[PDB]
């Protein structure tokens, strides 16, 4: 939880907030 | 969650309306026991919001109209007429008292209450109850308290107590306690009391709506279902039947006919809870309060039907459509006329 | 019997995800809380979610078999389980892989911690994991004393000279041998002469030298 | 430099007025003294049966001012000696 | 319920009472509309009013209720005077004068209360943490007057013997200890401790801050004083790839969080690096450099785009001088340096005041300057939430200027506002105004580079608008290009032998944005979001104008000098502070927009602005 | 990490001639064991 990843050439981005 | 059935009744010879004439707006959606009154070939008639007349009984012409409000009146409790005086109560604890002939008013007395009840005059007094559970009586001559009976007041219902029905100096009384009683009318003493409704989840029972006099026993039912004959000049029980009604019902001929809570008709004997026909094709269609008219039992309902039974063995006499707004007040008869006061504030002569 | 949900269960808590053990334990004590198992099983729970740091179910799994065995032969497993649980909600992944002292935030549940595992000691003077609570408390004592130390030193900076000596009074009190406490006496004695009160602050200066070296 | 950037005012140790310091004597038990005046908030730990009694107050850029009462009592609880410092020195 | 019944009302009329019931079931609201009955009738000096009976009825077959209320009315009464006495600590004369009223004036139930409020609120002050006051009145019937008595005991000054806090798992304890001003060792102030909880909320990291002030068990006048707080998950690590054909690599990345692993510090690291642009971004500030509230911080930065590059730095210092005020101020440098400028009438306008004499439509050119600046600024804040603001206001006043020695001498002044007024009691109902003004200028005969213009329009400032669009429009030269056979009607070295008019946004050297937002309660949604979801309608206006355009020159063109050509537009607005941050959805129409402005009526957008 | 495995040892104060020092309260305190178990990581915590 409180964590988000992505794939999607690519668009690999991943958010981790305190 | 219910369905109103609408039998198939061959008809009598010609129902038919006489006469119609409008009397205001009409109750509308209010709860009321305000009704229409024949005397001397005159009909009283009043709306709620004030307008009080006098109609012409054989055409429907008006003889005489006035207003009674200056919010408005707010009247109720239906027309009472005592040939020298009408009465009519209110809402707003005002008790009016106008000339027959032509209605000025002639006095006006605050009764700490909602006058919820259709007054009635004996014996030089005129006996009212209000809304707090309050019995009082008021000097016929000029409106002045005679004397008042506080009774209680349980959170329960907004049916009305009846009016006190007076005889050989003392009135049967009773309210929404589950209790009838005897007060003598010459100082307001109290008689005797009784219970009649007996509950257990009694809290979300209502008690009383109107005590029936004959000469030593006195009928009363409660809403809870208990149907008792009484002692005229005590608290003994002549019988009880337990049965649902809440509606005036009649009592002639050795015979009692009842309006059920389910809107049964019903004919019992007079010497016990016995039961000689009932008529169940009206259930859960709301019945008004019965009359006898020429011989036969009427009826009527809010789908604006009357109905016309056979009071020998409920069969169906005739069934008619009057007024499409439906009747929610109790139909009345008097001096072989047959009147009603639909929903909607009109008049009708059948 | 259900001998393949215990056997699976077993297999799950000896290696496997923590998962699995969890839906063969729920895969009994959802449908055979009164058989032979039962307590064995909830026993297992409380392991299974500690082990994967499922904390609030393991506090509620401890209170329902304390509540329901209030007497039984390894009960003081379920105590200790209890203080390690404690221990465990004091810590925080981010704080320790910066390197950050976390002695400064809230102590509440080092003291939970403490009085659980004080209790366990008293009670059972003969269990074999005394000596594992013994070192457990020493610990957990000077981590606590370290934070009366960090107040003190906050109201060394302000000037809150009463509640500096206060402060540092009630560490004497409470934690007569641990390290913060010697570490603090030289702030009592700069509380004492702050204020023209020197009497107490030769007697802090002797107390600092008896016990320096 | 810093006699521009704000300074809240501080308060430190019990209140004092002359009103109640006037009304102690030598003979008043601890108990007396303690519903006169309040409850210590400081006083020696180190054995000593003796109480300080301190009121300072450190308004924002203005100097000091502390007025410090000390009460010294005998085994017994009796009230021996009071010292007074109105002022620093 | 069909009807409500008010028996023997005759100071007031049925709908008077009636427009202030809940009840148009009878269950609990009846409670509350007597009350407010009592209450309404006593506020008018009625002594002796009583409510005497409250029936309710149910109608045949449960079709309805009918509800009746028996009320007796009194007369008016005067207030003669009131008298205080009992055990007061000595502060007679602010009792006294918080107690006198004018003589005769109309008896009031509610300002008894208020005297009775406001004698607890002032002994609060000086540490009488439980007085008892009780107010005894007195009615005179014969002459239609009433008298007061008030039982005042003060009670025992309270001191504070520790404060304790609790819930704070990641925040360090010196920080929610800053933010205090009740001392421990001294005597107890009911205020002191308010403006603490205040301050705590304006810090701004926590979802709620509960207060507690427990009895000591061992000493009758002492005080634990306990704040209980819930930390906010705030500040969020963003990383990422965006590798393609059509662009190769593309990076993106950075930190931005208000609170580092709650020491107080604030770190801001941006960038990204893709074929065409490059950015990066360092901002570090420490809110309290010193014990009493010093604050210091500072950012790095460069960037570039192929034309130009930049970089620079700069430090900023600053503090509190009155609690709810505050100066900044600091020092810095930028270098600038552009290429293969393109020729624009306001760009060569000002190249020409720097000295500068590029051929004209011709590309081929350079200019670079290195300017060092001082900048300084003002703050006002006074608002209780950190995030969902119901009261306060805030105003934010900055300015830069170049100094000697800089290539470039010129100034910038803004202007930043915003006040929240609540509408209802409940603070769900709320008005908010919100304000920009900004201009800047030069000196010399020079004027501020273009690079430092203002912009307007997009989810920040002007909603239903294209970002950096509003304002004058850039006018292109009709030389060489190597892109006709990506070009533009303006630029086509063939195509164009004249002036013309193009959709190129230059900005301008003054701006005012305003706009008045209603915040209004989400009763559509789950109660768990009502501290995380807000709704609001909205209108918007603006405009950007170009000081000193020369309109005698370019008479067939709009003459950018006219600032009356204000932009409006208004629509709805959504505010959800969601796991990951706070976020800004909206829609919005124009009212008035003028020829070659361009619309986007649905935005989306992180917010932390205003 | 064992860090109570790596914490100080405990010792107490003691008061030059004359002085007392404050009264020790009863409050966490920790009784003499005699330590023949296993400590951490040698220590088996799994269910009986």
């Amino acid at each position: 939880d409180n964590v988000r990843f992505g794939l999607e050439a690519v668009n690999a981005n991943f958010r981790y907030c305190f | 969650v219910k369905m109103s059935p609408l039998p198939t009744v061959e008809n009598q010879f010609t129902p038919t309306t006489a006469w119609s004439t409008s009397v205001g707006s009409g109750i509308g959606n209010f709860y009321s026991n305000l009704h229409p009154a024949l005397a001397d070939n005159v009909v009283y008639a009043a709306d709620r919001a004030g307008l009080v007349k006098a109609l012409n009984a054989d055409d429907g012409k008006e003889i005489w109209s006035v207003s009674l409000a200056e919010e408005p009146a707010l009247l109720s409790g239906g027309v009472t007429v005592s040939g020298g005086h009408v009465y009519i109560g209110s809402e707003k604890a005002q008790v009016y008292a106008l000339n027959t002939s032509d209605g000025t008013v002639a006095w006006q007395t605050k009764v700490a209450g909602e006058a919820l009840s259709r007054p009635v005059v004996s014996d030089g007094l005129v006996l009212i109850h209000t809304s707090n559970g309050q019995l009082q009586a008021l000097n016929e001559a000029d409106g002045a308290v005679k004397w008042t009976v506080n009774l209680d007041m349980p959170s329960l219902s907004l049916r009305g107590e009846s009016a006190p029905t007076t005889a050989f100096g003392a009135a049967v009384v009773g309210g929404d306690n589950g209790r009838v009683s005897a007060v003598l009318m010459e100082q307001g003493q109290m008689i005797w009391q009784q219970r009649i409704s007996q509950a257990t989840g009694s809290t979300e029972i209502d008690r009383l709506s109107t005590p029936v006099v004959v000469n030593g026993v006195v009928f009363a039912l409660a809403y809870n279902g208990n149907l008792t004959a009484l002692d005229l000049r005590s608290g003994q029980i002549m019988w009880k039947r337990e049965l649902g009604s809440v509606n005036d019902f009649i009592v002639d001929g050795n015979r009692i006919y009842l309006v059920d809570q389910n809107d049964r008709v019903m004919a019992l004997t007079i010497d016990g809870g016995v039961t000689l026909w009932t008529q169940s094709d009206l259930l859960h269609r709301l019945l008004t309060s019965p009359v006898l008219y020429n011989g036969n039992l009427v009826v009527g309902d809010s789908e604006g039907y009357l109905h016309w039974i056979n009071v020998e063995d409920g069969r169906f006499v005739a069934q008619q459509k009057v007024d499409s707004s439906g009747f929610q007040t109790e139909p009345v008869a008097a001096d072989g006329k047959l009147l009603i006061q639909a929903k909607d504030g009109t008049v009708y002569s059948i | 019997p259900p001998n393949e949900i215990y056997a699976t269960a077993q297999q799950k808590l000896q290696d496997g995800n923590w998962r699995q053990a969890i839906t063969q334990l729920e895969a009994l004590d959802n449908r055979y809380p009164f058989g032979p198992y039962s307590q064995q099983v909830q026993l297992d729970l409380i392991y299974a979610y500690y082990k994967n740091a499922d904390l609030p179910l393991a506090q509620a799994a401890i209170d329902r078999f304390i509540r329901l065995n209030p007497t039984h032969p390894n009960i003081d497993y379920v105590m200790y389980m209890r203080g390690l649980t404690n221990m465990a909600l004091d810590d925080s992944a981010l704080q320790g892989f910066f390197g950050v002292d976390r002695s400064d935030r809230d102590p509440q549940h080092a003291r939970a911690a403490f009085s659980d595992f004080s209790k366990l000691v008293r009670g059972y003077p003969n269990s074999q994991y005394t000596t594992d609570a013994t070192k457990r408390l020493v610990f957990l004592k000077d981590r606590l004393a370290k934070y009366e130390y960090s107040v003190a030193e906050y109201y060394t900076e302000r000037g809150a000279w009463v509640a500096v000596v206060n402060r540092v009074e009630g560490m004497l009190r409470d934690y007569p041998d641990t390290q913060a406490t010697r570490d603090a006496l030289p702030l009592m004695e700069n509380a004492y002469r702050q204020m023209q009160m020197n009497a107490q602050a030769e007697k802090v200066a002797k107390i600092i030298a008896a016990n320096s070296s | 430099l810093e006699r521009v950037v704000y300074r809240p005012d501080i308060n430190q140790g019990n209140y004092l007025t002359a009103n109640d310091v006037s009304k102690i004597r030598v003979g008043m038990t601890q108990q007396q003294v303690a519903y006169a005046l309040g409850t210590p908030l400081m006083s020696d730990p180190f054995g000593t049966n003796t109480w300080f009694y301190v009121f300072r107050q450190q308004p924002g850029h203005e100097g000091v001012t502390q007025q410090t009462l000390t009460l010294t009592f005998n085994s017994s609880g009796v009230l021996t000696n009071i010292d007074n410092k109105p002022a620093l020195s | 319920i069909q009807q409500i019944n008010i028996v023997g009302n005759h100071a007031f009329t049925t709908d008077e009472l009636i427009s202030h019931f809940q009840l148009r079931y009878q269950k609990q609201k009846l409670a509350g509309d007597l009350e407010t009955l009592r209450s309404y009738y006593l506020d008018r000096g009625y002594a002796r009013f009583n409510i005497d009976s409250t029936q309710v009825s149910l109608t045949p077959d449960k079709k309805g209720i009918y509800v009746t209320v028996n009320i007796t009315e009194g007369d008016q009464y005067k207030l003669s005077g009131v008298e205080v006495s009992g055990n007061l600590a000595g502060h007679s004369a602010e009792i006294e004068q918080l107690t006198k009223i004018e003589p005769g004036e109309l008896y009031n139930g509610t300002k008894v209360t208020k005297m009775e409020d406001d004698i607890k609120k002032l002994l609060g002050r000086y540490g009488y943490a439980y007085p008892r006051v009780q107010s005894m009145p007195e009615i005179n019937d014969a002459d239609k007057t009433v008298k007061l008595r008030v039982n005042v005991d003060a009670g025992n000054r309270f001191y504070v013997r520790k404060i304790r806090f609790e819930g704070n798992d990641t925040s360090k304890d010196a920080v929610l200890r800053r933010e205090m001003r009740q001392m421990e060792g001294a005597w107890l102030g009911s205020d002191l401790v308010d403006q603490g909880k205040e301050r705590l909320n304006r810090l701004g990291f926590f979802e709620t801050v509960d207060t507690d002030t427990q009895r000591v068990p061992g000493s009758p006048d002492q005080v634990d004083v306990v704040y209980k707080v819930k930390e906010r998950n705030t500040g969020c690590f963003n990383f990422g790839i965006g590798y393609g054909t059509e662009s190769g690599v593309s990076f993106q990345a950075g930190v931005q969080q208000d609170n580092w692993l709650g020491t107080g510090y604030a770190v801001g690291i941006n960038g990204t690096k893709n074929d065409y642009q490059t950015y990066a971004e360092l901002s570090v500030t420490n809110p309290y450099f010193t014990v009493d509230g010093v604050s210091l911080g500072g950012r790095l930065f460069y960037n570039d785009f192929q034309t130009n590059k930049s970089y620079g730095t700069d430090v900023t210092l600053g503090f509190p001088i009155n609690e709810y005020n505050s100066l900044r101020a600091g020092l810095g440098y930028v270098h600038n340096s552009l290429s293969n400028m393109q020729p624009q009438v306001a760009m060569w306008r000002y190249l020409y005041s720097m000295g500068e004499h590029p051929s004209t439509s011709d590309q081929d050119n350079s200019f670079k300057t290195d300017d060092f600046t001082f900048n300084y600024g003002w703050t006002y804040n006074k608002l209780d939430r950190g995030y969902f603001p119901t009261d306060g206001s805030r105003v934010n006043l900055t300015g830069k200027v170049t100094i000697p020695g800089s290539d470039n001498e010129y100034y910038k002044v803004t202007l930043d506002t915003a006040t929240y007024v609540p509408i209802d009691d409940d603070h769900k109902w709320v008005v908010l105004g919100r304000t920009r003004w900004g201009y800047g200028d030069g000196l010399g005969g020079k004027e501020m580079p273009f690079y430092e213009n203002f912009y307007a329009g997009g989810s920040s400032t002007v909603r239903g608008f294209q970002s950096n669009t509003i304002g004058p429009k850039a006018v292109y030269f009709p030389q060489a290009s190597n892109y006709d056979p990506y070009d533009y009607e303006c630029a086509t070295q063939d195509g164009a032998k004249d002036l013309c008019k193009s959709d190129d946004a230059v900005g301008g050297n003054a701006m005012a944005v305003a706009s008045l937002e209603f915040i209004t309660p989400t009763p559509f949604i789950s109660d768990k979001y009502a501290n995380s979801v807000r709704t609001s309608f909205f209108w918007d206006m603006g405009t950007v104008w170009d000081t000193n355009w020369d309109s005698s020159q370019y008479s067939g063109y709009p003459d950018y000098s006219d600032p009356s050509n204000i932009r409006m537009s208004a629509g709805i607005a959504l505010q959800w502070m969601s796991p990951l941050g706070p976020l800004v959805f909206s829609y919005a129409q124009p009212f008035k927009k003028y020829d070659g402005d361009k619309a986007e009526q649905f935005q989306f957008n992180i917010g932390k602005t205003w | 990490d064992e860090a109570y495995l790596e914490a100080a040892p405990l010792a107490e104060l003691h008061a030059p001639a004359g002085m007392i020092l404050p009264v020790t309260s009863g409050d966490y305190a920790i009784p003499v064991t005699n330590g023949s178990g296993a400590v951490g990581k040698a220590l088996d915590i799994r269910p009986p």
